[PDB]
């Protein structure tokens, strides 16, 4: 894009200005991205279906923030969609399993485990829609996408575990709850990961039934919960997940007893069963279990201490009305002269949960404090982006009930004056054209269920 | 046999148009006093917020009350007697309408309550504990004691004797509840508290008493994916204020969705109520789509200790 002729004198001036072993992430990204591209290419063939070279590569490429090096690059370049697309079929390959001896099947188990760890942070950081393809032909559906819609309780979304998908069978979970009582598994040469994962959700229901019954030895249960974290801790995560689901409809007085298993499931690490690369796997699943169980830990005031990567989560007051804490951030952002990425997630749950007709009514009356045109125009320019967060709805609710509500009475247009009337008229015409031309997953979520009779509201005279 | 009495109609008053219409509610006194309203939108807002009182012998000399409100009235109820009123609406603005000087066309209300930034999803009065039983089987009993005898429900929170206290409670649209009780003196005690840690949208709710001065409430978010939680009210005035303890009842999920045939039909809840006031073991729950409606009755009979169960349903329904 730029010629090198204007580069050289700029180099001279830059050295003049700058004249007046801590490796930065700049070059780290710079030679990370060739590695990102060639790994993204070779996972299509799975190292020509030879897992020993892949195991060596993932052993060498497992330094500090190695997964983050590819996640940031693929999200930045927009190729994270292919990153999620290809590992879905890799999980299709590795959940069923072929005939192997104990160590190639252990490598297959770690193929099931690592790629699970490579994608759960994508779900808990970059959202859920980046994983889902939303188009799969036939009944040969991936296991990971059925897991995707049913496993994790989010901060704004809770599972509804009464579904028949949550309870596939009851004869298999008897074998699941019986084989855990005996000894170590020694069975993963062909065990059908997908069939075990869904049966774990009711095997742990049987476990909590036997625990509340008290007819079993508790140290045997300790042996059980230390057995499931020995070699493959993915089944431990599956045991955590539906326990987290089953917490929710239980009352707060009825929740801490099951946590005795949960605190045993992901407490201190378990030694003497390391296949390979085990210490870092516990650390990388701790961040997954932190956010997946956050909506329980805010309710159940308990500690599990899994081991920060916790950027935007729940700094709100618990009982204060949201009016005053909603209003005061806008003035501080205006006086900053710029908007903070911290406040972007702060306003997000607000505009999620309250209801937009209330939010517009709060801000419109606060628009009527101004006499300086630049001072109100900054607020109008900020409100342009704030309304562009849901432009498709504010282009219909500003013109729908606000503008009729700005003219119905007589004295109410006394506020409509030279700074604010002109500023609001410019604000409307910025949004109107953009809606004629035609930004979050949560906006897609909240726009699904609601239906409204627009003719009943507006019969077009 | 069904009879139609009359229709009393103002001249140049009908055909409301060019306005989003609102569902309306009606109220009736212990006496023969209908309290009603209508949405008009005729160059003023108070016509929607207008109160009409009609004495039962002369439907023309109507008593008119211009109840000024910032939001339109949603639920209208009287007192158990014919002395007090309520015009429920969003963000408080609730008064207490007492009768004025034993006329037929005179009211006043100098007291009330208000809550800021929180619409109200359910509301009810307090309880008196006086009730008798009607026996049509005792037509030939030839005594008023036989045909009419008290069942003696427990009066709610009898302080300074057997007199139950006077007041009302309400559940707001968010995770918040309010209580206001009139003293034996002229003062009023009002309290407001978060109902639990979970503060959230509540599309529908209902409030019903139990024997002993406690109150069971219902919830309905409207997201069609949440459990229908139930909560209990523990009245306790600790020497300056009524500190209320809250706890979660054994709740229920919803039917006509686990059959897996069609589950996103009737996508939003439209009706959630108890069968009758002062009792909370029988729930009407109706979901209406743009075409029809489906209604379910749930019963709190003990087998969980508090489990709800289906009763009956008719052949077909329209939008109720």
């Amino acid at each position: 894009l730029l010629s090198e002729a204007s580069v050289n004198n700029l180099m001279a001036k830059r050295k003049a200005d700058r004249e007046h072993n801590i490796q930065p992430n700049i070059q780290l990204i710079l030679r990370a991205e060739p590695t990102v591209t060639n790994i993204l290419k070779t996972m299509d063939a799975d190292h020509s279906k030879s897992p020993e070279g892949l195991l060596g590569v993932l052993g060498h490429m497992l330094s500090g923030k190695s997964l983050d090096l590819l996640l940031a690059a693929a999200a930045a370049t927009g190729k994270l969609k292919s990153f999620a697309r290809k590992f879905i079929n890799l999980n299709e390959f590795t959940t069923y399993g072929s005939e192997e001896s104990t160590k190639p099947a252990s490598v297959r188990a770690l193929l099931f485990d690592i790629s699970f760890l490579m994608l759960c942070h994508v779900a808990q950081t970059y959202g859920s829609e980046v994983i889902l393809s939303e188009s799969r032909t036939g009944a040969e559906v991936p296991f990971f996408e059925t897991w995707m819609q049913t496993c994790m309780p989010e901060e704004g979304k809770i599972l509804n575990p009464d579904h028949p998908c949550f309870r596939p069978d009851s004869t298999k979970v008897e074998s699941l709850v019986a084989l855990l009582n005996n000894s170590s598994e020694m069975k993963l040469v062909q065990m059908k990961w997908h069939e075990a994962c869904l049966s774990i959700s009711a095997a742990i229901l049987e476990i909590l039934n036997a625990w509340e019954n008290g007819v079993l030895a508790f140290e045997s249960i300790q042996k059980i919960t230390d057995n499931i974290k020995g070699k493959v801790c993915s089944l431990a995560v599956c045991a955590v997940a539906w326990l987290v689901a089953h917490v929710r409809m239980l009352g707060l007085d009825e929740r801490e007893k099951s946590l005795q298993m949960i605190r045993q499931l992901a407490g201190p690490l378990f030694s003497e069963n390391t296949l390979q690369f085990y210490n870092e796997r516990v650390v990388i699943m701790n961040s997954i279990l932190e956010r997946m169980c956050a909506d329980v830990l805010q309710q159940t005031a308990t500690q599990i201490k899994f081991p920060d990567t916790m950027p935007y989560w729940n700094l709100l007051p618990p009982k204060r009305p949201i009016k005053e804490v909603l209003t005061d951030i806008f003035a501080k952002v205006l006086e900053k002269g710029w908007v903070d990425s911290r406040s972007i997630h702060i306003f997000d749950t607000l505009l999620h949960m309250g209801g937009v007709y209330w939010f517009c009514n709060n801000l419109i009356k606060e628009l009527l404090k101004e006499t300086r045109k630049e001072h109100t125009l900054r607020a109008v320019e900020l409100l342009y982006s704030i309304f562009c967060l849901d432009m498709q709805q504010v282009t219909l609710v500003l013109l729908g009930h606000i503008l009729p509500g700005l003219l119905t009475d007589s004295s109410k247009w006394h506020s409509l004056m030279d700074p604010p009337g002109t500023a609001l008229a410019k604000l409307a015409v910025w949004c109107a054209l953009s809606s004629y031309s035609s930004a979050s997953t949560r906006q897609k979520k909240r726009h699904r269920e609601d239906i409204e009779d627009y003719i009943s509201l507006f019969p077009l005279d | 046999m069904m009879d139609l009495a009359y229709v009393c109609e103002w001249e140049k008053w009908s055909k409301s148009t060019h306005c989003p219409s609102v569902p309306l509610a009606c109220a009736w006194s212990c006496r023969n006093l209908i309290a009603f309203t209508m949405d008009l939108r005729s160059d003023d807002q108070d016509l929607t917020r207008m109160i009409h009182i009609l004495d039962t012998e002369h439907p023309w000399d109507l008593h008119s009350i211009p109840s000024e409100h910032h939001e339109a009235i949603t639920c209208l109820e009287w007192d158990q007697s014919g002395s007090r009123l309520l015009s429920a609406d969003a963000d408080g603005q609730i008064k207490c309408w007492s009768m004025a000087d034993h006329l037929a066309n005179s009211w006043e209300s100098s007291v009330g309550s208000l809550v800021e930034g929180d619409p109200i999803v359910a509301l009810s009065w307090l309880h008196n504990g006086v009730k008798l039983a009607l026996h049509v089987e005792k037509s030939g009993a030839s005594s008023f004691g036989e045909k009419f005898s008290r069942v003696k429900f427990s009066p709610s929170l009898t302080l300074f004797g057997g007199k139950p206290m006077e007041g009302w409670i309400a559940v707001t649209v968010s995770g918040l509840v309010t209580v206001s009780l009139l003293k034996p003196s002229g003062q009023v005690l009002t309290s407001t508290e978060s109902l639990c840690r979970l503060r959230g949208r509540v599309a529908l709710a209902d409030i019903a008493f139990t024997g002993g001065g406690n109150i069971v409430v219902a919830t309905a978010d409207g997201s069609s994916a949440s459990p229908v939680q139930f909560y209990k009210v523990c009245v306790s005035v600790v020497s300056e204020k009524c500190r209320i303890d809250t706890e979660i009842l054994p709740s229920l999920f919803m039917r006509c969705t686990t059959d897996l045939n069609r589950k996103d039909k009737f996508p939003a809840i439209t009706h959630l109520k108890f069968l009758a006031r002062d009792m909370s073991e029988q729930v009407l729950l109706c979901a209406s789509s743009q075409t029809s409606s489906i209604v379910e009755c749930w019963s709190l009979r003990k087998e969980t200790i508090l489990k709800w169960r289906i009763l009956s349903a008719t052949n077909d329904l329209d939008r109720v």
